[PDB]
DNA sequence: AAGCTCAAGTACTTAAGCCTGGTCATTACTAGTACTGCC
DNA sequence: GGCAGTACTAGTAAAGTACTTGAGCTT
RNA sequence: CAUAAAGACCAGGC
């Protein structure tokens, strides 16, 4: 009900009181009268649940006229087996309150339910019905993606995905500023080196976590070697000096 | 292993490169792809590097292990892994030394400046090129265009000759010991101050930053030239098949096969040993080899076939030119790692997160091999590992207990502030979605329609306990930005608990407690069978809590229970109930503040489970659905339409029948709609808080729940006005809203407006990292590390009143900020010795405020540290509610949370479109109460007129109590009459000002003689005649009727004495010259005496404005990156008096007269420009002139370091707390040094005066010769206000800059000045892949544990020290 | 062919077909751009053109832009509106007379809407001969003014050509402010083909149009006698000859059952027609993906019951019973293809 | 003649997360060589 | 049987900042 | 336990 008072969308509400009330506005036309024609046992009960609230001289009834009529009064709208709206020029509430004090049957849309977890007099009767939702498709981001152990590239020691096995969560810059914003120091530490890079943190940690100790404290990172020798190589040095 | 304390960047030496390499690469030798065993002794070796199998060799002798360390005989190679062939290295000995373009191609050239050589010019004609072997000698005085002649004196043209000066690098090591470099330096201090011709001085200045950076610890110049080529790791480039016959390569493979095929060539070819006059065909292919692994792009690109693509080169992967940069921080891929859907978990709680049971099977599997062999699933760690890899249907026991206490990394994509990732215990939930905590969902910036989050997984021990008490969510409940909780109940969970504490309306609705006292029993006991009380009114007849319950179930009460059982379920669980009664519904984020400050956070944790477990549950109990018959239409709603629809026929009647025009209908159409919802909106919130109290969509909106004053407006009444997507407002109002029939027209005039919003998040939700990465980029280094410093230099004033918004608010900038010294502005409180203040003390600074004017507080900007910034000066924001701990990153948490509130900004183009606003003003100042006029800035003074008439605009007219509190803020412009003066006391309803809205007369403040200047009759004067006056007097022409020769003539009534000499203006020095405008009314006579406030002239009419404030996220891109605006104000280069100079409806002149030179200071005005800015009093240098911002590169020249800091800190908050965001002044005050870092010092101390270095090595250098002792030196400056995107590309690390497309510059920057590079940023700390500094790798936090049995157990082995 | 493959495959204009609904292989198709070649304005500005114009009324939809990395760049075109002949758009308006509304249909140009006055769609009409009040609303090219009978020379034909046909299907357009219709049009752009195909209990007249008149369901090209019916074939006898049971001119009717789309779907064909059914040319043979008989059916109609239940439906949750998954009422067919390329190897 | 500053002219800049999808082609032209047909 | 032609197959053709610089104006 | 390249472009979620 909260997402009806920041998100504009009160026509979702009618369509909540529409679909209440399809019993009593014009799916009361084709719902009964055409027909409960396939099955000969809903002509007994839905046949007295029906008149005890609508009396509309424009909505047509069933002590009247018979099964093979409505199977000529309503020829005109057997395409609006439920209830016909256009787009802007539709239901309108002086129409709208007119033909839900009909509908069996609440009165004006709301009826006192029953909780189905404390059971109670539920107090102030709620907007109920049927709703025509959707379901949307299931693209392949919605599959589970499951990666422990998999293969690395040839230029760089990053992982990869596929065919068999699954994609890798890229660690990008503000999750590095997120660690990096904490006082964590050797998530970050572990998330660039044991992680990703590392030839030396992901064998030897693997080792250690399988025998039930701790992993051994990360010492050089596949990154700092590779930038090490893309800068040896060149005119400049970068050397890493001690205390 | 020990704590690293810094690293150094050097150049590289072959004694040096032969020291880490051993042997020497000689052919392109690699490994064939039959064995994987070396060939020869090239790139691939084993007596260089080592060998491939375990124990084999190369020959095939001995394989056994019998001889493992002894080798052989005839070819003698130890064996050992073939992990030592990576890390040792080998070396290429190239013949012929090579460049590094990096020092070349950039254009702070390092051979050009320090070695006076053409920066750009000679570097493209020698290297590359066909010019031979300057040196020294004595030929050529000239030193600039190399063949033929060229250093001291001889001789030019015809032939000469076919002087080093060589093509390539072999030689220019020769230049470099050496041109004559002695020649070339003692003489640079004296050349600059010394000799007049400034030519000599601007370019000797521009290259001693570069010649005294050799001289000083780091290297030598020597060593810029590449000689020994170091090879590339022999495992790094493996040459595995990729599929088939296809390849995966990298692109050094191409590379290093031809620098080594172009060596031996100049070696043996080519045998000579000749003068090097000769060869050249060599080192045009050698140099062609070495470039492509320099750089390609620059001057030529290396391609292969059918690839119009540069060769991937070691710079390449750096800098990303093919845009693989944006691909670099795109992310590392974390191999233990996974993403879902999400969902919300209720009884989930701030401690734990569900994620789904399958994904656990896979990220989880490391920790459950060491767990398999204890139980009887797995037997060893080889078949473990084909059976848990797979689905298996028999780990689901043995993975929990793993998971008992190991939480993990929970991870939002927009990570922007602190708590974008966060730590929370898994909990196994069956389904495909992980579930999210409700009052996390306010850290994330998101819904339940389709986002996607992700997981990680904490390996050691090490890194798993600090994802439980440091990285978990419920630790840290406050944001980094304010003090304000970012985690707070938002929807769901105020619904019931709003809807608990209230009360129904039949007659009587007040609130009601009697768990306690006495007489309300008896007074609300006889109730029950009157009208005064029912059965949802007011009643309550019993003593306590617990049988009011019991009566309230047998239907005889309904209100005051849940009253009552709200004051004691939530503090059941918690002690301290006297801060536990204020729910409320603005107070559901200050509970989290105050139960913090006075309770601990052990109380915050369950406190927030019990009022969410009360608080989602009993929203069902009440069950606030809304319908369509809840949004009650007010009977006053047709009323309104129908007399608004009743006036457009007769103000069109109007129109038709020609008696009016058109102007003053068409604001009367728009003045009785403008007017409907006021009137009918001031008609529904009024008649459900008096009939229902109890509807649904009334207390969805009421309460904090999700609501707004102009959503509900839209359906309810009528929506009132729509613009236009350019800005101007349809002149068709509309009128049908969504309850009613919405025709297709009003729908189509509401996607005017729909575009706005969601077009905005467009291109705004496809990138969400660079408003963040540009303002992190330059603060990166900022680490709290406080040793009692207490510094008193630079001290800051913060002005009582903020600069302005529009054109005069009244607000405060102070919070949880240390004081300066001891200040006693309250009468009860007082601030002492350097303390941490709290949030009530802004209302003590702001309460006592006409006494105070400037604030005593320690600043960010101005402390002793060099790399951090102390505890004192920095505050209590660290990600909780006391002081700041040591080892803080404030400068990336200060900087993401200026990136984080500015998604919710209006984007339509980053430098400013316009606005629409309207300026008005009164003659009517009428005080409301009572009290005495507060006066700020004016000299007020009696004229011969007999009134009290002021000489200054921008006067802050406010309404003053005995309590000191702001009523009223009214606007006094220039010429006003003040009826009392300062002090006095004034009655409720009372004149105190009068003016007129026609005229600014032009009033004097001094007395003495008037004196006729530059006022002759057919040039700038003539005859004219007033049309409201009638008084023929004479009148100044404009500008455009003046005739030819009278445009530099300034008319003026120059004030002098009676011994005819000028009279100054008391406060400055500034001569008393006040200009007459054309078409003025002057009536007064020549050398007659006047006093201090007659009238010389007056301006007819007024105009100006129109166009004015930006407001958004353009003005945040235009602060923080400081750039040109829209609406420049030509601010006043001097301090001091301000006269109008002309007044026509063309243009308008400003002059403005220091001491000597009057009329070459003037400054157009044209009419866009609002004039703020009167004809008395002086002005500061640096004030604003107009309605538009400041320059911030101008306004550091001319008022002071009190300025820039304070105006760029204020502006950009002025676009924050505009929509709602509060952010603290401590976050935006870490990156304003860092613009401020470089400047310029006009008094040479130790360096000369345009050096361009940083700000904290002088600050020392000024510290210790002026404070402690030994000669004091006034090493005064002049500062440098910089940009965001240039103030990062010039650092002192060099990885924070680099990253920049601008990686060449840097690099060579901090290579030839040798600087040791003490990394204390952690951005830079990242990239290298060391440990963390903040955390617990700063030097304070080293320790071990102790317990009894390790107490006791020392002490025998101290006894055992002892002798007998 | 270096020329026409180019732009099939590597260009910004053209991109894969939605194929997870018929609705949205239908608004797929009548879909505009404002990106196409390098000829053109970029993906970086678009500030003029994404903001919609007054003339474009009952000419465009303003509001059928998909919710994600582009808002206002797609755009896509109304129910009525039609490329004419030369790129002109002529949408339909009624030619009215003095008091007499006249059934023929006129395209309009745009710059011929601004010299006629045209009515609207929300006035009262008895059948089409009579006008109920002298005063009715109208607007002439965009501003507002009140006309009487005698000046109305054109008329709206319905409330329909405003809106596409992703905004035609949604009941109360006029309720639902635009921002969160746009996301409501594009709901049915990301449809499902359900098992349980159930049509909305709120009609609106254009769920019957969208599997007749695309590719979904099936026509007859000449009407005959059904002789026998299968779940892959439908052979239909059209009595070509004198009338017996002996068979005739045979048109047999492959339905396309189980194959994928782009959208990792299915595309399903269900016969309707029983044995001995005369079948008109027109007629309904088959079903579609979501279609129950001709009308589309994308979702479901369940009981709904607007509450806070406890905690779980927080912003944009969804909270249903053990019975949704009990009974495949939401199951559905997800196709994934598992291609490989085939290619040499060096032995 | 040296030179000093100032303004227009110019090149260059970096484009607010991450995530999967599917796909699509990794080059088509020139030169040498080998095979086949004809004289 | 020898020479030439040709086909096949393996290398191979928006809106800003700073920064520069040319020119106009003085000792 | 090892293999599914890299890159371009498009579509999609928020
Ligand atoms: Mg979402
Ligand atoms: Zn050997
Ligand atoms: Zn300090």
């Amino acid at each position: 009900p909260l997402g009806v008072p920041s998100r504009m969308n009160i026509g979702q509400i009618l369509e909540t009181h529409l679909g209440m009330a399809a019993k009593g506005i014009g799916d009361k036309i084709n719902a009964m009268l055409k027909q409960q024609q396939e099955v000969a046992k809903l002509r007994e009960f839905i046949q007295r649940a029906y008149d005890l609230g609508a009396d509309v001289r424009q909505k047509v009834d069933l002590s009247t006229f018979s099964d093979e009529e409505v199977m000529r009064l309503a020829e005109n709208l057997r395409k609006g087996m439920p209830i016909a709206t256009p787009v802007f020029d539709g239901a309108k509430e002086a129409e709208i309150k007119e033909l839900l004090k009909l509908g069996d049957l609440p009165t004006s849309g709301q009826i006192r339910l029953y909780d189905g977890r404390t059971g109670e007099q539920f107090e102030r009767p709620v907007t109920v019905g049927y709703m025509y939702m959707l379901k949307l498709n299931h693209l392949v981001d919605d599959k589970m993606h499951a990666r422990s152990t998999g293969s690395y590239s040839l230029v760089t020691q990053q992982p990869l995905g596929g065919k068999a096995q699954f994609g890798g969560q890229r660690f990008g810059e503000m999750e590095v500023w997120a660690l990096e914003a904490y006082g964590a120091a050797y998530t970050l530490q572990e998330m660039l080196t044991v992680k990703s890079d590392d030839v030396n943190g992901r064998t030897k940690m693997y080792k250690n976590i399988v025998d039930g100790n701790h992993q051994m404290e990360p010492g050089m990172p596949e990154s700092f070697n590779v930038l090490l020798k893309e800068i040896r190589s060149l005119g400049i040095n970068i050397e890493l000096e001690d205390e | 292993t020990e704590e690293f304390d810094a690293i150094k960047i050097a150049l590289a030496s072959p004694d040096m490169i032969r020291s880490w390499s051993f042997g020497e690469v000689k052919k392109p030798e690699t490994i064939n792809y039959r064995t994987f065993k070396p060939e020869r002794d090239g790139l691939f070796c084993a007596r260089i590097f080592g060998p491939v199998k375990d124990y084999e060799c190369l020959c095939g002798k001995y394989k056994r292990l019998k001889h493992r360390g002894v080798i052989c005989e005839k070819c003698g190679v130890e064996v050992t892994q073939t992990k030592v062939r990576r890390e040792r290295m080998g070396h290429i000995e190239l013949a012929s030394p090579t460049a590094h373009i990096w020092f070349l191609k950039s254009l702070p050239s390092r051979i050009g400046l320090l070695l006076d050589m053409p920066l750009r010019d000679i570097e493209r004609v020698l290297y590359f090129e066909s010019y031979v072997v300057i040196e020294g000698g004595m030929t050529n005085l000239e030193r600039q265009q190399i063949l033929t002649e060229e250093q001291y004196l001889d001789a030019l043209e015809e032939f000469g000759d076919e002087f080093d000066a060589k093509m390539g690098a072999e030689a220019i090591q020769a230049l470099l010991k050496s041109m004559d470099l002695e020649q070339e330096c003692e003489q640079l201090r004296e050349e600059l101050n010394e000799t007049n011709s400034e030519t000599k001085r601007k370019k000797l200045t521009k290259r001693i930053k570069l010649l005294e950076a050799f001289v000083q610890s780091g290297n030598k110049p020597e060593w810029m030239i590449l000689t020994v080529l170091p090879v590339l790791p022999p495992d790094l480039r493996p040459l595995v098949p990729l599929d088939g016959g296809r390849f995966a390569t990298s692109d050094l493979n191409d590379l290093y096969r031809r620098v080594i095929n172009r060596n031996n060539r100049l070696k043996r070819l080519l045998d000579l040993a000749a003068p090097d006059i000769i060869v050249r065909n060599e080192k045009r292919m050698l140099q062609e080899a070495v470039d492509a692994l320099l750089d390609n792009g620059r001057r030529g690109r290396a391609i292969t076939g059918s690839n119009k693509r540069p060769l991937k080169s070691l710079a390449d992967m750096i800098k990303g030119k093919q845009g693989r940069f944006r691909q670099n921080l795109l992310g590392k891929r974390v191999d233990y790692s996974g993403r879902s859907v999400i969902t919300v978990g209720p009884y989930l709680r701030l401690h734990q997160c569900g994620l789904p049971k399958k994904m656990a099977l896979e990220l989880f599997k490391p920790f459950i091999y060491g767990k398999l062999e204890l139980r009887g699933l797995a037997t060893t760690i080889k078949a473990a590992k084909k059976m848990v890899e797979r689905e298996e249907a028999v780990v689901w026991d043995i993975l929990d207990e793993v998971i008992r206490e190991h939480p993990v990394l929970l991870n939002r994509a927009p990570t922007l502030h602190r708590l974008g990732i966060q730590a929370f215990e898994p909990v196994l939930i069956e389904g495909k979605a992980i579930q999210l905590h409700p009052l996390v969902c306010a850290a994330y910036n998101a819904d339940f329609d389709g986002d996607q989050m992700a997981v990680h997984v904490p390996l050691t021990l090490e890194a798993q306990l600090e994802a439980r008490a440091l990285m978990m969510s419920t630790n840290n409940i406050l944001s980094p930005a304010n003090g304000e909780p970012i985690i707070v109940p938002s929807q769901d969970v105020v619904l019931g608990l709003y809807y608990m504490t209230r009360d129904c309306v039949n007659a009587k609705g007040e609130g009601m407690v009697l768990t306690g006292p006495k007489e309300a029993e008896r007074l609300y006991r006889s109730g029950l069978a009157s009208l005064h009380a029912r059965v949802k009114v007011r009643i309550t007849e019993y003593e306590k809590d617990a049988n009011g319950e019991l009566v309230a179930k047998t239907s005889l009460k309904d209100t005051t229970v849940g009253r009552a059982i709200l004051w004691m379920i939530v503090p059941k669980g918690l002690p301290y109930s006297i801060v536990n009664q204020a729910l409320g519904k603005k107070a559901i984020s200050k509970m989290l503040n105050t139960c913090y400050r006075i309770l601990g956070l052990k109380p915050t944790v369950i406190f927030a489970d019990q009022i969410m477990y009360t608080g989602f549950a009993y929203a069902a109990r009440s069950g606030a659905s809304v319908g369509i018959d809840d949004m009650v239409i007010p009977e006053k709603k047709h009323e309104i339409i129908s007399e608004a629809e009743a006036e457009v026929a007769e103000i069109q009647e109007q129109f038709q029948s020609g008696l009016v025009t058109a102007g003053e209908r068409y604001n009367k159409v728009i003045d009785i709609w403008a007017a409907a919802n006021d009137r009918v909106s001031k008609a529904m919130m009024d008649n459900l808080q008096t009939e229902v109290s109890f509807n649904s969509i009334y207390m969805m909106a009421d309460s904090g729940a999700r609501g707004s004053a102009a959503q509900i407006r839209q359906l309810a009444g009528m929506r009132g006005l729509m613009a236009k997507p350019d800005g101007s407002i349809i002149e068709t109002p509309i009128t049908a809203n969504f309850r009613e029939g919405l025709n297709v027209l009003q729908y189509f005039i509401s996607t005017h407006g729909a575009r706005k919003g969601l077009a905005d998040t467009a291109l705004k939700t496809a990138n969400s990292g660079y408003l963040t990465r540009r303002l992190v980029d330059v603060a990166q280094d900022l680490v709290v590390t406080e040793d009692d410093c207490g510094t008193h230099e630079g001290i800051m004033m913060t002005p009582v009143i903020e600069g302005g918004d529009v054109k005069e608010p009244l607000r405060d900038r102070v919070l949880g900020r240390v004081t300066a010294e001891d200040v006693l502005k309250p009468g009860t409180a007082d601030i002492l010795v350097p303390r941490n203040t709290l949030l009530h003390e802004q209302w003590c600074d702001l309460l006592e405020e006409n006494s105070v004017d400037a604030v005593k507080v320690r600043s960010v900007v101005s402390c002793d540290t060099d790399f951090g910034v102390c505890a004192h000066c920095y505050g209590r924001d660290l990600a909780r509610g006391h002081i700041i701990n040591k080892g803080e990153a404030i400068g990336v948490i200060a900087a993401q949370s200026i990136g984080e509130p500015g998604t919710q900004l209006t984007m339509r183009t980053f430098h400013i479109g316009g606005a629409a606003s309207r300026a008005a003003a009164e003659s009517s100042i009428q005080v409301k109460n009572k009290g005495s006029i507060k006066l700020s800035n004016v000299k007020s003074v009696v004229n011969s007129s007999g009134k009290l008439v002021i000489t200054s605009r921008n006067t802050e007219l406010k309404l003053i109590d005995e309590f000191g509190r702001t009523k009223e803020s009214y606007k006094v412009p220039y010429g006003a009459v003040l009826a009392k003066g300062d002090g006095e006391q004034v009655a409720g309803g009372e004149t105190v000002a009068n003016w007129d809205p026609h005229t600014m007369p032009v009033i004097t403040e001094v007395s003495g003689f008037v004196r006729f200047t530059d006022m002759i009759d057919g040039q700038t004067i003539t005859r004219q005649t007033d049309e409201l006056t009638g008084l023929s007097s004479l009148v100044v022409l404009d500008s455009a009727e003046r005739t030819a020769g009278g445009k530099d003539l300034r008319p003026a009534l120059k004030i002098v004495d009676a011994q005819g000499n000028d009279v100054l203006i008391p406060g400055t020095d500034m001569p008393a010259q006040y200009f007459l405008p054309g078409k003025a009314i002057v009536q007064l006579e020549d050398g007659v005496q006047i006093s201090s406030g007659d009238t010389l002239a007056r301006i007819p009419q007024e105009s100006g404005g129109t166009k004015d404030i930006t407001g958004g996220l353009p003005r945040v891109a235009d602060l923080f990156e400081a750039r040109r605006p829209k609406e420049p104000a030509i601010l006043a280069e001097i301090s001091g008096i301000v006269s109008f100079g002309k007044e026509t409806k063309g243009k308008r002149r400003l002059v403005i007269t220091p001491v000597d030179g009057s009329d070459p200071y003037e400054e157009m005005i044209p009419k866009w420009r609002q004039l703020n800015v009167f004809e008395g009093e002086r002005v500061e240098r640096g004030d604003v002139i107009s309605d538009g911002p400041e320059a911030p590169h101008d306004i550091l020249r001319l008022r002071g370091v009190h300025a820039v800091t304070r105006y760029i800190v204020n502006e950009v908050q002025d676009v924050y707390r505009l929509q709602g965001v509060k952010i603290n002044d401590k976050h935006i005050e870490v990156i304003v040094r860092q613009m401020l870092r470089k400047a310029t010092i006009v008094n040479a101390g130790s360096s000369d005066f345009l050096e361009g270095e940083q700000v904290e090595y002088s600050r020392v250098k000024i510290a210790n010769r002026e404070l402690e002792a030994n000669g004091k030196v006034g090493a005064t400056y002049s500062r440098d206000l910089l940009g965001i995107t240039k103030a990062s590309l010039a650092t002192e690390s060099f990885i924070s800059a680099a990253s920049f497309q601008e990686t060449t510059r840097v690099l060579t920057e901090a290579a030839v000045a040798g600087k040791r590079d003490e990394l204390r940023g952690l951005k830079e700390n990242v990239i290298v892949g060391r440990l963390i500094p903040a955390g617990t790798g700063y030097a304070y936090h080293q320790d071990r544990m102790r317990r009894r049995a390790a107490g006791e157990a020392p002490a025998a082995p101290q006894v055992t020290a002892e002798d007998a | 062919s270096a020329a026409v493959k180019e732009f099939f495959g590597s260009s910004q204009l053209s991109q894969f077909m939605v194929q997870n609904n018929p609705l949205s292989e239908i608004t797929h198709k009548r879909r505009i751009s404002a990106l196409g070649p390098g000829g053109l304005t970029r993906e970086r500005a678009g500030f003029e053109v994404r903001d919609v114009h007054p003339t474009h009324y009952g000419r465009v939809c303003p509001i059928e832009t998909p919710e994600g990395p582009n808002i206002g760049l797609i755009n896509s075109l109304s129910v009525y509106a039609q490329t004419n002949e030369y790129g002109f758009l002529e949408t339909p308006y009624r030619k009215v007379t003095d008091g007499v509304v006249t059934d023929e249909i006129h395209y309009l140009s745009a710059i011929e809407e601004g010299n006629y006055v045209i009515a609207q769609a929300n006035s009262n009409l008895d059948e089409e001969g009579h006008f109920v009040e002298d005063l009715v609303t109208c607007r002439s090219k965009g501003e507002s003014s009140l006309f009487s009978r005698d000046q109305v020379d054109y008329m709206d034909v319905s409330t329909q050509q405003v809106v596409s046909v992703g905004a035609s299907l949604i009941p109360f357009l006029e309720h639902d402010d635009a921002n969160r219709a746009l996301m409501g049009a594009n709901m049915q752009r990301q449809a499902v083909p359900t098992l349980r195909a159930d049509k909305p209990l709120v009609g609106t007249g254009m769920e019957r149009a969208v599997a007749v008149d695309s590719g979904v369901t099936a026509v007859a090209k000449r009407g005959g006698v059904v002789q026998y019916v299968d779940a892959s074939r439908i052979v239909i006898k059209v009595n070509e000859d004198e009338m017996y049971p002996g068979e005739a001119g045979i048109d047999i009717y492959n339905l396309t059952k189980y194959t994928r789309s782009n959208q990792n779907t299915c595309i399903n064909q269900m016969p309707c027609v029983s044995l001995g059914e005369p079948v008109e040319r027109g007629d309904v043979l088959a079903d579609g993906p979501s279609t129950d008989l001709g009308e589309l059916a994308l979702g479901q109609n369940m009981r709904v019951a607007f509450m806070p239940w406890n905690g779980y439906n927080f912003e944009d949750s969804i909270l249903v019973s053990e019975r949704v998954v009990q009974e495949d009422r939401f199951t559905t067919i997800h196709i994934q293809e598992l291609a490989c390329v085939s290619r040499d190897t060096k032995l």
